């Protein structure tokens, strides 16, 4: 099973070949594309060494780059271009899935933010007519602003099969907190290690999740509650990992309650204590879950590059992810009264509308009915 | 037959030859013949010695029955053949001399259609019948094509590598003999040579007889539209009458469903005698490799 | 050294216990249509020929001693077609006397109690695309899928994991055979008895209604699916009932609620 | 058993230089012609050495090269031209023809996307048609006023060549683009050469079969019509990674649907027993279709890399997809023949490519057969 990725806009494209130059090193693979001598299963991004990526003036800067050998901000000039060439790119992309032995899935890189908006609008929407089996992820990022935002929000909110936010605001306090920035070539270097640190149990096959529908079933209940967060602690016992996942500084978001959570821990820490740190979890009362149904915590361990301690990532699914939306919600209102139909705007209004009331009633004891 | 090259050019020459009775036939001339061969291909760059030794030898019908090289060995040496390896390869060779003349008969038609559809490809009427001349071909040089891989690869190359592996490392003398002992022990086996493997070669046979049939069907259907076809070249060539040859060229016309028949008939008894081979392929492990070679994209089986 | 055994030992863990997982997803994803159908209706000329390639495809071609896998149909089940498929290993004569039949066929006993649990959930999690494009089943498939990931967890990560880590450890300390042999079905008692091997049949009959639900949803009824529920939820409170009461086997009930539920 | 080898037009002069440039560097023989010190059969292409060549401006450059001791643009004017020197050029070809102990076949290399050399080789292939009736003729055509002369090659080229070898310079500067990064003729000819070096290994390296042309001929194409092949080749190591790698589209020199035949030639010292599970994995994963109607199988053989100079493998195959890249041509014809003595060659020949393109069309169909 493999997973050929998308890279749209200037954000997906910066964050695509910043996640690229993580993994090439992650494995023996020279940026010439040429294996070093200097295990990992490399077949699901890689194919036998070129990555499958389909890229849409940057291009020029990574062409230009030493890894060359490897391969306007309206909505509505978005969606509209995209259709001008429904062939051209739609040529690129059937011609890579049949050539893959079975597709399972498409890893989709871009930010809510001009282009990428409109024009990811359109693959969202195209891929779930001619691909109807085939999950598409999401890397979206947060940042006439509020308008382009929410118009991709009424596409990512019923044909992505999941979504992992990442803001640039809350990534701009980790920057200057812990980093003391004051930049997006900065920035960058954490959204890698969280894209890179995501998949890192497909690369690396362990006793469980070997498959990217694995890690999706897992967290996300119900086809609508389906965005994650993330939180990343290093940047020691795995007592010493999991409380620091668990407090607020550490997640990258600007009652409530988590519906699911997994936990990546790449160090090597003996396997022993996993289940007495989740004990202890659970005694002092960390974390708060749903309260209809059975909510558990998963942890997983896999094994760090030798080519490249003890790390940590954890894959979220909060109720208090709203909150965000809340704000897009919220601005657009107050751009609706300051100024062929105008329409679809008001019917992606009413859609975001049942989201929201849709995480508020799943903090209900009785979410059901 | 491990050279391929000397092989070939001798096919080639004992062909006007062989083609006559055996009583007709001495072994002094065949002689010259071999030695031709030796001095043309590339078997001539060979030490003189073991030259000296290949000679022929008449088994006793036709040419095609009775020929057979000896290579014969005395002295020292005799010590490790013993009498019963030359009576073994022979038993060998003789089913490597019939599939590989029943290869070259095989692309000798294949030939023939390539030169025949260059001349008359202006009779509409005759495609209809020499279609089914074609495919015939193609599904039957198929059985033929694929079982000469069987023979290099999983008779030949796979079963003289062990050989040569309890060689290299064998020592005395008697685990030399013990190693080519038993390399004539699997030939026998996984070659349809063997005793109670009787019911299965003489299975093959009939194969092996349909592909004559066939091309003695043929030829009869390929000359007898080229007479039609030169009689129609002269008989408006001197004069650019034309009521007495219309029932000529009528009554040609129906005799092409009689021989339209023949060919319906051969083609559903040969998928009959092969669709029954492959039952008798499910008997002793190494013959399943076959059943793979012959049944891929299970072009039987339904 | 010489033949040696610890570089021997974790060949048998990758496929007996599972532990290689770019194998099984490959392998099954091959021979599931050749899987269903009935017993004495597969030949095995044909599954052998899905398990070369299953190997060569995957990541575990970097393992010398990958020709020893042979395919073995038992006749009977865990007391057709899917129920009667387990790996077999064949030795040489100086390591058979450590892996033996005798200590062999409990390496295949507890395979096939995790084949099966991995061979559910790979499929009920494959109708959590289908329905995604009649309202009331996603907080039923909830149920059991945090049922069987709840088992496979403790069943890997504080089972088998703690154990193996443990023997070794426990042979770099070894002084005679009869010791080794000692610390390997000290191994193998503890594994079969930490999990519910060792009677406990109600998760047998748990485990039907599970693989069933996917049938049914499988079939595109709303008084079915409410049936499933009160017949799926009486069977697992049959089963904490008789893991609480004892003198870990305590543990798992903090894996299988989290938050409180099941309290009843 | 000698085969003759013609080059014809600039295209094909260059790739037949840079074919004999990489057969004299297979084999130990210097560019004066010379044996060099230093088991190859050598003789069908070379005559005891001087190659079996017949060339047809870049001569100057190859008398210019240091391998000196070796030896309009419409197709109405190179028919005409030919048909002028028929009695001259042929003069050397049956001399070289009865030279020869026993003739096999004839070699053609040409570029039939215009100019002279399209027309030549037509009239070539006529008159070698007219003359030699046992001699199979083999032609290793380049694809690219254009459409004119492609599709008049395609009409002499689908009645008298019994077989025949596309090669589409779109594919070839697309995987330049891709695996080489060129951005030129000098360049993409490299490859050229290598695939049809590799095409006639089996001819020069005696193995247990595929000892003559007709070994390699009738074994692929199986009906007189159905004469078009492609080629791939993968090394840009077990022998079921190298069939993994050739059957994926990726390779294939290639601009429902469906296989006739398969051949693979490894020129690697692998261990010739893992072939048949090869073979058997293959069949198992169902990677290729064949033809619903007969029997078609794929074949394997090996052979031995030149010592004198690593695994490698190429592959011919028999697709009914090729029909495709006729289709083009055929379409821009109509198009040609809407916008611009009697000008009805044009039409049958379009007649005829309308009925090869009918052929390959049925042929994919499970009652194929009438
Ligand atoms: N996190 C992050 N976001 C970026 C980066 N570069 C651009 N963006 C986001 O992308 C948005 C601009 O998109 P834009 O480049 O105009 O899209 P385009 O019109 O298709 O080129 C901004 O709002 C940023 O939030 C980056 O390096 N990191
Ligand atoms: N693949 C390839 N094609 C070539 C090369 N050189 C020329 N050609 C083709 O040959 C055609 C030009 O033929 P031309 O020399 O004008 O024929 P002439 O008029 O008889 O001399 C062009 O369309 C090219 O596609 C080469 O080195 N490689």
């Amino acid at each position: 099973r493999e997973i050929i990725t998308l890279q749209l806009g200037q954000c997906g494209n910066q964050i695509g070949f910043e996640f690229w130059k993580q993994l090439c090193a992650e494995h023996g693979i020279s940026p010439e594309a040429i294996v070093e001598e200097f295990t990992d299963r490399k077949d699901v991004f890689f194919y036998q060494y070129i990555p499958r990526a389909v890229l849409l003036r940057v291009i020029h800067s990574i062409l230009n780059s030493p890894y060359a050998k490897l391969y306007g901000n309206n909505w509505a000039s978005g969606f509209s271009q995209g259709e001008k060439i429904h062939e051209d790119i739609f040529d690129i992309i059937d011609r890579e899935a049949d050539g893959s032995d079975s597709l399972e899935g498409f890893v989709l890189c871009h930010s809510i933010a001009g282009t990428g908006s409109g024009l990811g609008s359109y693959l969202l929407e195209r891929l779930n007519d001619r691909y109807p089996k085939k999950l598409v992820q999401t890397y979206s990022v947060f940042p006439v602003q509020p308008y382009n935002s929410l118009l991709t929000l009424k596409r990512l909110t019923q044909n992505a099969d999941c979504l992992v936010v990442l803001d640039n605001t809350a990534l701009n306090r980790i920057a200057t907190d812990r980093l003391h920035i004051q930049s997006f070539s900065q920035i960058n270097q954490l959204v890698s290690t969280i894209m890179s640190a995501s998949t890192t149990t497909l690369r690396y096959p362990g006793y469980m999740n070997n498959d990217l529908i694995g890690l999706i079933a897992s967290l996300i209940p119900t086809p609508r509650l389906h965005f994650l967060m993330t939180g990343y602690t290093p940047l020691t016992t795995v007592l010493d990992v999991m409380r620091r996942l668990l407090q607020p500084k550490n997640v990258m978001v600007s009652n409530h309650c988590y519906i699911a959570i997994l936990n990546i821990i790449q160090g090597e820490v003996d396997p022993t204590q996993v289940h007495k740190s989740l004990q202890r979890i659970r005694e002092r009362k960390l974390a708060n879950f749903i309260p209809w149904g059975p909510a558990s915590i998963q942890v997983a361990l896999s094994r760090k590059s030798p080519y490249l301690r003890v790390s940590g990532l954890m894959m979220a699914n909060h109720t208090s992810i709203s909150s965000l939306f809340e704000r897009t919600c919220r601005q657009y209102d107050k751009l609706r009264k300051r100024e062929d139909n105008f329409d679809e705007m008001d019917t992606s209004r009413e859609i975001v509308q049942q989201l929201i009331d849709e995480y508020h009633a799943a903090t209900r004891p009785d979410y059901i009915s | 037959l491990g050279q391929g090259d000397f092989i070939r050019h001798l096919m080639d020459l004992l062909k006007p030859e062989l083609v006559r009775p055996a009583t007709t036939l001495y072994q002094h001339n065949l002689t010259g013949i071999l030695e031709t061969a030796v001095r043309a291909t590339n078997a001539q760059f060979d030490s003189p010695e073991i030259l000296r030794r290949l000679d022929v030898r008449l088994l006793e019908d036709t040419g095609w029955d009775v020929f057979s090289l000896d290579y014969h060995v005395d002295g020292p040496i005799a010590t490790v053949f013993t009498r019963e390896c030359m009576s073994h390869y022979l038993r060998v060779f003789n089913f490597l001399w019939r599939a590989k003349r029943m290869e070259y008969i095989l692309t000798d038609i294949r030939k023939g259609h390539m030169c025949n559809a260059k001349l008359l490809r202006n009779m509409p009427e005759f495609s209809g019948v020499l279609h089914q001349c074609h495919i015939l071909a193609s599904e039957m040089v198929h059985f033929i094509h694929q079982m000469q891989y069987y023979i290099t690869f999983e008779v030949l190359e796979c079963s003289w590598d062990e050989l040569w592996n309890k060689v290299q490392q064998a020592q005395d003398l008697d685990h030399i003999i013990a190693a080519h002992e038993v390399f004539l022990d699997t030939i026998i086996s996984r070659c349809l040579l063997d005793s109670d493997s009787r019911a299965l070669l003489n299975q093959l046979r009939a194969v092996f007889d349909q592909i004559i049939e066939l091309q003695n069907a043929q030829d009869a259907i390929y000359r007898a539209a080229l007479e039609e076809l030169q009689r129609r070249l002269q008989f408006e060539e001197k004069k650019k009458e034309e009521e007495e040859e219309n029932k000529r060229i009528g009554e040609f016309k129906e005799s092409i469903p009689k021989m339209c028949s023949q060919l319906r008939i051969l083609t559903h008894f040969y998928q009959g005698i092969v669709q029954q081979f492959l039952v008798l392929l499910t008997t002793d492990e190494s013959l399943r490799f076959l059943s793979f070679r012959l049944d891929f994209n299970e072009h039987y089986k339904a | 050294e010489e033949k040696e055994l610890v570089a021997h030992l974790r060949s048998i863990k990758r496929y007996f216990l599972m532990d290689q997982g770019d194998f099984f997803v490959h392998f099954m994803d091959l021979a599931e249509e050749e899987l269903r159908k009935p017993v004495e209706d597969i030949t095995p000329p044909r599954l052998e020929a899905l398990l070369e390639l299953a190997l060569r495809m995957s990541t575990a071609n970097t393992d010398p001693f990958k020709d020893d896998l042979k395919i073995d149909l038992m006749p009977h089940d865990l007391i057709s077609g899917l129920e009667a498929f387990s790996f077999d290993y064949i030795v040489k004569w100086p390591l058979s006397l450590i892996i033996n039949r005798k200590a062999l066929t409990r390496y295949q006993m507890l395979f096939r109690h995790m084949f099966y649990c991995k061979h559910v959930e790979r499929q009920l999690c494959s109708v959590w695309i289908s329905n995604k494009t009649f309202a009331g089943a996603f907080t039923l498939r909830q149920r059991m899928l945090n049922f069987v990931q709840n088992i496979q967890y403790y069943m890997m990560f504080e089972v088998m994991e703690p154990t193996w880590h443990i023997l070794e450890k426990n042979l770099k300390s070894a002084s005679n055979i009869d010791d080794v042999l000692g610390h390997h079905t000290g191994f193998l008692d503890t594994c079969l008895k930490d999990c519910m091997l060792t009677l406990l049949k109600v998760f047998s009959k748990l485990m039907s209604v599970c693989v069933m639900f996917t049938n049914c949803m499988q079939k595109f009824f709303e008084a079915t699916i409410n049936k499933f529920d009160k017949n799926f939820s009486a069977h697992l409170l049959d089963l904490l009932a008789r893991l609480s009461i004892y003198s870990g086997m305590a543990s798992v009930i903090s894996r299988l609620d989290f938050n409180g539920f099941y309290t009843e």
